DNA sequence: AAAA
DNA sequence: AAAAA
């Protein structure tokens, strides 16, 4: 048969090591795992420690101001699981500051995201389409996923999670070419 | 839209003969 | 054996040695021309066939 | 590889805020969770608390009447979960009104939409062609999602739910073009 | 991005009003819900009780006669579920008879059908190729979807089935054509 | 919207009646269900008893050796499903013999198959490509699905398989055409 | 209806034996279940014992230096199942050394894989991009799949596994050609 | 007499 | 008669 050149959410060609840290869900100051870094990224945990809250927490990149367009697409990839059940789930998230954060701002959009959760496992491969320019003048955007829940269980979580911004394309080996 | 190059693969034969496989053999 | 009476200066029919007569021979080139792709996938590829007529 | 540029659900750009309410499904009222806004919509909930009964609940949106067509489509992406099983499923509804409602009509026509659902969660991304002329002068149509059930259980729910009427198209960067 | 102007099972303009009856499965006398009629049809249900048996239940339709042509296309589209686990799956069923019947003749011919069951809830949006001539001169070709179990559990299901026959096609709106 | 004209596994226009049977899965002799017959098949069983082994069981067809050619496209749909959990996964298998065989040969050949599996029902759509020629002269070339568990459980299941080899194409009606 | 003539992960026309083997997972020194061998490769396991400790296990190809070509695309088809649930993720390795090695380098690099995972089942036929060209000199790029767990739980695994890597096509026969 |  | 017409 032939191959499926075509795919969502292209890989970076890089990963980052995999670490361990402990995180507390928030509504109004949703904690971020790691610094933002510009377009892609992809990361991956051994144990991430949750407390029992209310609210969520992000993984956070920072949008490439450079080739002036508003309308861009964003895509991602995870494969979160754990040991037990913590009654949670997903979707994209866009905010803006003045400066570089460490949490979400008490405002923000969220854009619906369709992927697999059949007990305590988070499959997804989507992507969607996000303004990039900034609403009030100075600022930058922020784009990743949350995972949300309106009650935490506490336990660990483990996983890999990989965002992008089509800014540009990647060529491949077509043998056929 | 390829003519010389895709047709054949050496020049026209004008000299001596070259192969003997002891007769005719298309 | 043919060549062999050949060689003195002779000749010999093909009911000598009992072999076919050749009546025609044809010898020619086939080309044809090729196809773009014009999809997302194939845009940049090309297919060729081959269609001569003789 | 190269993107996929094709996708079903294209999301609005702005979302609204979090909230917290109660229902009552019902089988003739089944009510409506907001105010119905044109065309598109997407919002999020904290806390849906769902009393014990029989019937439905809607989220809706009303149909643009311009660009006069009466073949078009529609559109839905929703995570809906929860802590417990709540025993539904959901479908798309059509309807009709001449003010703007807080229920959904006796009568009204359900179009099949095919998700998934483990054991509480509902994921989906589907689309489908809807009817847009009135059938009686002087009305609006209105379509949404509904989630029925014929015996509920007493619990609470939190998700994101977004709709979508397919009467324009939005552009994307391609970095080939 | 671009819409996905493609899809399988387009459904009908207007569906059935939601219903409640009993049943009992059989294997050579298997009941239909409803009375077959002409071409697509989609129906509901508030509480489809089933009794313990053996065998299997089928929703019907006609096949349309005009279009001589042998091979169509039949698509399918429904989220049953219920509160318990009645242990069923489902397939496509053809069969002709020469007069409209209430049950299903003792010889059939079944298609497989790919869709989704986790526990007792079944989602599917498959679709195949079936001769539409009859065999014996005289006769009225049906085709429908059959849920067969071989120890069914006595319990109420609900949910909502639509069944397309592709004689014709539907158009919708482009904005960018 | 448009019709879906393109789909994995084209069915057979007939299929074998339901039957019941009691097999014993094996390593080294797997049995086959059925007399394999040319080209494609699609079967049913009401009640298939599986006793307490190790091995595997085969549903198969005989290659068609007409229209010489060595790489073809084999498919395959199934939606075996049961009451308890048999802890079994299944794949393609390919194997030849000089003569009609009841069981499989003890060196054969697996090609992964991609499907899905919540407690204990299989379902799948997937098609691959495997080479025809035979690898000794004078023998025939056997393909189908085999189900393979370390441990199986004694136990009964019930559902359909169908097996298709892409030798011809299969014409459907187009409207527009 | 027509063949889909496209998909993802090719097989190769023939399979390694069915052996049986115990490992014990490793975050530095994660082992290699086979010995890698040039380009495609697929396995299949009868029993897997897994001990209890913390790390990941995988399946390794070694990379075709030929055809100097940066970025291809690797391929990736598994159906891993068992009798319980061992609290595991998966996803693709790439790492580099100089010799053939038994175990994984310390530093890899991930890439993010979207499958399915019910219980402790996991299926997949996901594809990604990944550069071939070494970092060091004199070295040779090996990749695989990986699975991992921040703590497993002592069982026996059984499945398939198959690895591709795209530097050539498979043609198929085509009846319409 | 050979480029038989 | 393999060697652009």
């Amino acid at each position: 048969m032939f191959q499926e050149f075509v795919s969502k959410h292209n890989s970076p060609f890089t990963s980052l090591p995999m670490v361990s840290k402990s995180v507390t869900p928030s509504v109004t100051a949703a904690p971020i795992l790691s610094t933002p870094r510009n377009q892609q990224v992809t990361e991956s945990f051994l144990d991430l420690t949750i407390a029992t809250a209310a609210g969520g927490i992000a993984s956070i990149i920072s949008v490439d101001p450079s080739a002036k367009a508003d309308n861009q697409v964003f895509s991602v990839c995870a494969h979160l699981t754990g040991a037990a059940d913590l009654k949670y789930w997903a979707a994209l998230v866009r905010f803006e500051s003045a400066t570089v954060p460490t949490t979400v701002t008490p405002t923000f959009d969220l854009f619906p995201i369709a992927g697999t959760y059949s007990n305590g496992t988070y499959i997804v491969k989507d992507c969607a389409t996000i303004k990039t320019f900034p609403n009030v003048a100075g600022n930058t955007v922020y784009v990743g996923l949350m995972l949300f829940s309106n009650s935490w269980v506490a336990g660990k979580l483990t996983g890999i999670i990989s965002i992008n911004q089509v800014r540009t394309e990647i060529t491949t080996l077509q043998p056929l070419k | 839209m390829a003519k010389s190059y895709r047709r054949g693969s050496s020049g026209k034969k004008k000299g001596s003969r070259l192969w003997y496989v002891g007769g005719s053999q298309f | 054996y043919r060549d062999v009476i050949s060689s003195f200066g002779g000749k010999t029919s093909y009911d000598a040695d009992n072999r076919p007569l050749l009546l025609m021979r044809s010898n020619f080139w086939a080309s044809g021309y090729d196809v773009d792709g014009t999809d997302q996938t194939s845009l940049g590829q090309f297919s060729g066939r081959v269609q001569q007529t003789f």
